[PDB]
C-alpha cells in the first residue's frame, strides 16, 4: 500500500478541536518524492498522520504554497489547526511542531537535522503533535546531532531548497491534500 | 576621560536617579535596588555617543543617542514597537500612529522619523500588512 | 584492469567526503566577483545618493536605500570612489599608511567598490591588512557552551572551565525552545565562576532573546541577524530598520550587542538574485555600519557549508572578515562551524584568522565536544585544546587560550556545578542531585550526565518566567547559599549597563570588570617594531604547557 498526495483547491481555517495540520512544502510529494537521505515522502507523511491518529485526534494535510520556509510553513500548519497546533515539513526533511500563537522564527519542536530523522522519530513527531494538541506536556523528541551533517549535506540541502522554493506562489492560500493510499 | 567608570563615577546615575554607587549587593539584598535601576540614563548614552564620535564612528554615536530616546518607554511596549516593525504585522496607518506616539509621548523625535521612513519604505516595497 | 590501490586508499579519505560543487552564479553558488554582481558607482546630489553600484535610487531595495542613506558617507564618497580598487589594497597592506587613513576612505565607498578591492589580494595580503585593521590591539576568543540534553549541571560547569582557559564570551543554545531561561542562567552562573567577567549570550529567536536580556539572564546578544537580499532578510522575519530598531532597543537599555551575517546566508535559503555570496556579504556589512552596531559576527559562520563548497571559498570567508574590520567594526571571525572531516582542511581555514588575529579569532570555539555542540558542531572543538595551545607555542602567535591543570578545572568544574545546585534550590526549581554535581564535575560530555526530567524541567521554566525572575534574584539565591562570590560578580556584570563603557567597539572586560576595548586598547600596528607583540608574562604561559620536560 503506498501513501499518494491529492490536491484539493483551497484549505480553509477551522475551529475543529480534535485536528493537527500538517502543511508540506510546494514541492512536497510533487515536484520533489525523495528527503536528502532518498526517503519517501509517502511513507514519512504516512509516519506522521498515523503518529495523530494513534493519540486519538484527526490529521488534515494541507501544502503551504505561500512560502518554503519550514517555520512560516509550520505557522500556517498552525494558525490552520483548529487545535491550534501544526506542523510543518519541507521536501528535503527539515521539520516543525509549531503553536499558533507564538512567533514565527519560534516553535515548539524542532528537527534541524534532516538526514538524521528517521520514520520512527516521524511518527513520535506525530503523537507529540497530537498531545500537544489535547493541551499535554509531552516530553519532546530527544533531539538528535551529528557535527559532520553539515560538511555532507549542507550544499545539497541548498540545492533541494532551490528546487523546492521555485515552486512557492506568491500570496497564494494553501491548498488542501487528499489522502490516497 | 574614558572609560566613564572609573573617572568619575559618582555622577553615573541610573535612570531612577540612584547613583552607580548604590548599586551593592547589600542594597539588593536589602530589597532597596531594583531590576527597574540596574539601567542605562541617556546621560550615559550621551556620553559614549560622544566619546565615539570622537572616534570617527559617528555612525554608532548616532545609534546611541537614537537608543536614548528609547529609555523611557516600558520593556513591553519596545517589544510591540519591535514586532510591529517586522515583515507584514502593520498597515501605514499603524506604523504612522506609532511614529505618532513616539514623538509627543515619548519625545523620542528621531525614533519617530525613523519609522515615518519606514512606513515609507515598507509601502513602496511592499511590506506592510498582507491587506487590509 | 583492476583498480590502483593507490586510488583506493585516497578515496576513503575523510576529506572526500565534504560536500565540494561546481559554481551555479544564477543561484549564488559561487564565492566572488560573480558575473551577476554589480559594478561599483556612486552619485550624490543635494546631500543624497542618487545612484549605488549601477542603480539609481529609483529602483533601491530596502537594503540599498537603506546603505545610501545610513552606511556611506556622503560627503566623501565622490572622491573615495575615484581611487582604484586595487589602490585601496595597496593601501591595506601600506605599513606607511594607517587604520584612521583608510577608514576615512573605505567607509565612503560602497559594498560593490569593497568587493571588488577584496579581489586584488591574495591570503597572506588579506591577513597583513587584517593584522592593521582590527580594532581591538589585543586578540580575543569566543567558545559554544551547550549539550544535547540542554542539561543546566553540565552547562554551569563547562562555562567555568571555558573561562579559565581563557574565553572572553561564551555563547549557547538550545536543542528545545523553551529550555532557554535555564540556559541563560546556568551560562550565567558558571561564567562567572571560572573568570569573572565573561559576557554571555543565549541564541534564540530575536523577540525572545531581547526579552531574556532584558531580565538580566544574560550580558549581551550577537545572533541579531542581517541578510543580504530582501526575500531572505523577510524568512529572516526582519526588514533593516526593525533590525535597526531593535539594534537601539538592546543599547537604550545599556546591553552590548552586534549584528551577525556570512556568506552563503542568502543561497542556502533560496534567493541570492543571482550574486555571489560575498556580494550579498558585503552589503550585510554596509547594513551593520550603517545601523550604527559596533560589532559583526560574519565569515560564512553557520553556513560555512556553502562557502566552503566553491572555488576560493576560504578565500573568501577572510576577505569578508577583512572587509568588516577596514570598515571599522569589531569582528568575530566565525571559525564556530563545521564544514570538513579533514583536520589539514579545517586547520588552514582557521589559520586564516588565528594567525593575523581579529577581535575574536574564534566566535564560537566548541569548549565541549562537538557531539555535545548544539550549533551542529564547531571547526574546533575541546578535544583540540591541546593542540590550539602547541600551535600558539610553536608560532609565537597568541590565540588567546591558555593551559590548565586537571586539578584547577576538576575543582572549578565542582564549584559551578554546586553553585548552580545551589540556585536551584533557592529558586525552588527542580533539585539537582548530588550525583549531578558529581558527574559533571569529572565528565567530558553529556555522555556522562544521569538524564532529567525534561517535562519537569520546562514546567518549571514556564513557571519562573510567570514568576518573573530577574538575574538580580540569582545574585540573591547566591548570597544566601553560600557563594558570595559568584553574586557579587553576576552583579557587577549587570552593573555594566549602568556605564555603558562595554558599548563600544570591541569591548569586553577583565577580572576587575573593566572594560578593555577599541577606544581604551586600540591597535596601532605600523609594520614591525609596532602594533600588538605577546607580553613576556603572556609568553611564558603559552610556553610553560603542563608535560613539557626540561632537558637535563
Ligand atoms: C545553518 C543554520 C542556520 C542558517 C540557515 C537557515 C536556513 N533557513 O537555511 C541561518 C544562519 C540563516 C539560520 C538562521 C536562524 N537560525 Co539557525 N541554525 C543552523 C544550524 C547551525 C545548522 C542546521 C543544519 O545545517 N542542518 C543540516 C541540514 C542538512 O539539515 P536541514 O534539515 O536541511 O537543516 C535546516 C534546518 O536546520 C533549518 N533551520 C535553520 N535554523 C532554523 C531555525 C528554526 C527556528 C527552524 C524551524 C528551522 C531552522 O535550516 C537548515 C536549512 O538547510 C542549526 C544547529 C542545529 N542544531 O541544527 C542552527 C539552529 C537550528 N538555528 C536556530 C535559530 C534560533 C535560528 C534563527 C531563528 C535566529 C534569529 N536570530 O533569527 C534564524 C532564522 C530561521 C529561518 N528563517 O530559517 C536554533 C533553533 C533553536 C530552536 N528553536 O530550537 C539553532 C539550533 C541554534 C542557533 N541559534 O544557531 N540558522
Ligand atoms: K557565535
Amino acid at each position: 500500500f503506498t501513501l499518494k498526495t491529492r490536491e484539493g483547491g483551497v484549505a480553509s481555517a477551522d475551529e475543529r478541536a480534535d485536528e493537527v495540520v500538517i502543511g508540506v512544502g510546494p514541492a512536497f510529494d510533487k515536484h520533489q518524492h525523495h528527503t536528502l537521505i532518498d526517503m519517501p515522502h509517502g511513507a514519512i507523511l504516512k509516519e506522521l498522520i498515523a503518529g495523530v491518529e494513534e493519540e486519538g485526534l484527526h490529521a488534515r494535510v494541507v501544502r503551504i504554497l505561500r512560502t518554503s520556509d519550514v517555520s512560516f510553513m509550520a505557522w500556517d500548519a498552525a494558525n490552520l489547526s483548529g487545535s491550534g497546533i501544526g506542523i510543518g515539513i519541507q521536501s528535503k526533511g527539515t521539520t516543525v511542531i509549531h503553536q499558533r500563537d507564538l512567533l514565527p522564527l519560534s516553535n515548539l519542536e524542532l528537527f534541524s537535522q534532516a538526514p538524521l530523522l528517521t520514520l520512527e522519530t516521524y511518527r513520535q513527531i506525530g503523537k507529540n503533535a497530537a498531545r500537544y494538541a489535547r493541551k499535554e506536556s509531552p516530553s519532546p523528541v530527544p533531539v538528535v546531532n551529528d557535527q559532520m551533517v553539515r560538511p555532507k549535506f549542507m550544499a545539497k540541502a541548498a540545492l533541494f531548497h532551490i528546487k523546492e522554493t521555485k515552486h512557492v506562489v506568491q500570496d497564494a492560500e494553501p491548498v488542501t491534500l487528499h489522502i490516497d493510499l | 576621560d574614558y572609560p566613564l567608570a572609573t573617572r568619575c563615577p559618582e555622577h553615573i546615575l541610573t535612570p531612577t536617579g540612584k547613583p552607580l554607587t548604590d548599586i551593592t549587593l547589600e542594597k539588593v539584598l536589602s530589597g532597596e535596588v531594583g531590576p527597574q535601576d540596574v539601567r542605562i540614563s541617556r546621560q550615559t548614552l550621551e556620553y559614549q555617543a560622544q566619546i565615539a564620535e570622537q572616534m570617527q564612528r559617528h555612525a554608532v554615536a548616532r545609534n546611541f543617542r537614537r537608543a536614548a530616546e528609547l529609555i523611557a518607554i516600558p520593556d513591553e511596549r519596545i517589544l510591540a514597537i519591535y514586532n510591529a516593525l517586522r515583515p507584514f504585522r502593520s498597515s501605514q496607518a499603524e506604523l504612522l500612529a506609532i511614529a505618532d506616539e513616539l514623538e509627543h509621548t515619548w519625545h523620542a523625535t528621531v525614533n519617530a522619523a525613523f519609522v515615518r521612513e519606514s512606513a515609507e519604505v515598507y509601502q513602496q516595497r511592499h511590506k506592510l500588512r498582507k491587506g487590509s | 584492469m583492476k583498480r590502483s590501490k593507490r586510488f583506493a586508499v585516497l578515496a576513503q579519505r575523510p576529506v572526500n567526503q565534504d560536500g565540494l560543487i561546481g559554481e551555479w552564479p544564477e543561484e549564488g553558488l559561487i564565492a566572488m566577483d560573480s558575473p551577476f554582481d554589480p559594478v561599483s558607482s556612486v552619485k550624490v546630489d543635494n546631500g543624497l545618493i542618487v545612484e549605488l553600484d549601477g542603480k539609481r535610487r529609483d529602483q533601491f531595495d530596502m537594503i540599498d536605500r537603506f546603505i545610501a542613506d545610513y552606511a556611506i558617507n556622503v560627503e566623501r564618497t565622490e572622491q573615495a570612489m575615484r581611487l582604484e580598487a586595487v589602490e585601496i589594497a595597496r593601501m591595506l597592506v601600506d605599513i606607511h599608511v594607517s587604520r584612521e587613513e583608510i577608514i576615512a576612505i573605505t567607509t565612503a565607498i560602497t559594498p560593490a567598490k569593497a568587493v571588488e578591492v577584496m579581489a586584488q589580494m591574495n591570503v597572506v595580503e588579506m591577513m597583513m591588512a587584517l593584522q592593521k585593521m582590527r580594532a581591538r590591539r589585543t586578540p580575543s576568543n569566543q567558545c559554544h557552551v551547550t549539550n544535547l540534553k540542554d542539561n543546566p549541571v553540565q552547562i554551569a560547569a563547562d562555562a567555568a572551565e571555558a573561562g579559565i582557559r581563557g574565553f572572553s564570551e561564551q555563547e549557547t543554545t538550545v536543542g528545545i525552545a523553551r529550555y532557554a531561561p535555564f540556559n541563560a542562567l546556568a551560562l550565567l552562573v558558571g561564567s562567572q565562576c571560572g573568570r569573572p567577567g565573561v559576557l554571555t549570550q543565549c541564541s534564540v529567536e530575536e523577540a525572545t532573546e531581547l526579552e531574556l536580556g532584558m531580565r538580566g539572564l544574560t550580558s549581551y546578544a550577537e545572533t541579531v541577524s542581517v541578510y543580504g537580499t530582501e526575500a531572505v532578510f523577510t524568512d529572516g522575519d526582519d526588514t533593516p530598520w526593525s533590525k535597526a530598531f531593535l539594534a537601539s532597543a538592546y543599547a537604550s537599555r545599556g546591553l552590548k550587542m552586534r549584528y551577525t551575517s556570512g556568506t552563503g546566508s542568502e543561497a542556502l535559503m533560496g534567493y541570492s538574485e543571482s550574486k555571489s555570496m560575498l556580494y550579498l556579504e558585503s552589503r550585510c556589512i554596509f547594513i551593520t555600519k550603517g545601523a550604527g552596531v559596533q560589532g559583526l559576527q560574519n565569515g560564512a559562520v553557520s553556513c560555512i557549508g556553502m562557502t566552503g563548497a566553491v572555488p576560493s571559498g576560504i578565500r573568501a570567508v577572510l576577505a569578508e572578515n577583512l572587509i568588516a574590520s577596514m570598515l571599522d567594526l569589531e569582528v568575530a571571525s566565525a571559525n564556530d562551524q563545521t564544514f570538513s572531516h579533514s583536520d589539514i582542511r579545517r586547520t588552514a581555514r582557521t589559520l586564516m584568522q588565528m594567525l593575523p588575529g581579529t577581535d575574536f579569532i574564534f566566535s564560537g570555539y566548541s569548549a565541549v565536544p562537538n557531539y555535545d555542540n548544539m550549533f551542529a558542531g564547531s571547526n574546533f572543538d575541546a578535544e583540540d585544546f591541546d593542540d590550539y595551545n602547541i600551535l600558539q607555542r610553536d608560532l609565537m602567535v597568541d590565540g588567546g587560550l591558555r593551559p590548565v591543570t586537571e586539578a584547577e578545572t576538576i575543582a572549578i568544574r565542582q564549584k559551578a556545578a554546586r553553585a548552580i545546585q545551589a540556585v536551584f534550590r533557592e529558586l525552588g526549581l527542580p533539585p539537582i542531585a548530588d550525583e549531578e554535581v558529581e558527574a559533571a564535575t569529572y565528565a567530558h560530555g553529556s555522555n556522562e550526565m544521569p538524564p532529567r526530567n525534561v517535562v519537569e524541567d520546562l514546567s518549571a521554566v514556564e513557571e519562573m518566567m510567570k514568576r518573573n525572575i530577574t538575574g538580580l534574584d540569582i545574585v540573591g539565591a547566591l548570597s544566601r547559599s553560600g557563594f558570595e562570590d559568584i553574586a557579587s560578580n553576576i552583579l557587577n556584570m549587570l552593573r555594566q549597563r549602568v556605564t555603558g563603557d562595554y558599548l563600544q567597539t570591541s569591548a569586553i572586560l577583565d577580572r576587575q570588570f573593566e572594560v578593555v576595548s577599541a577606544v581604551n586598547d586600540i591597535n596601532d600596528y605600523q609594520g614591525p617594531g609596532t602594533g600588538y607583540r605577546i607580553s613576556a608574562e603572556r609568553w611564558a604561559e603559552i610556553k610553560n604547557i603542563p608535560g613539557v620536560v626540561q632537558p637535563d
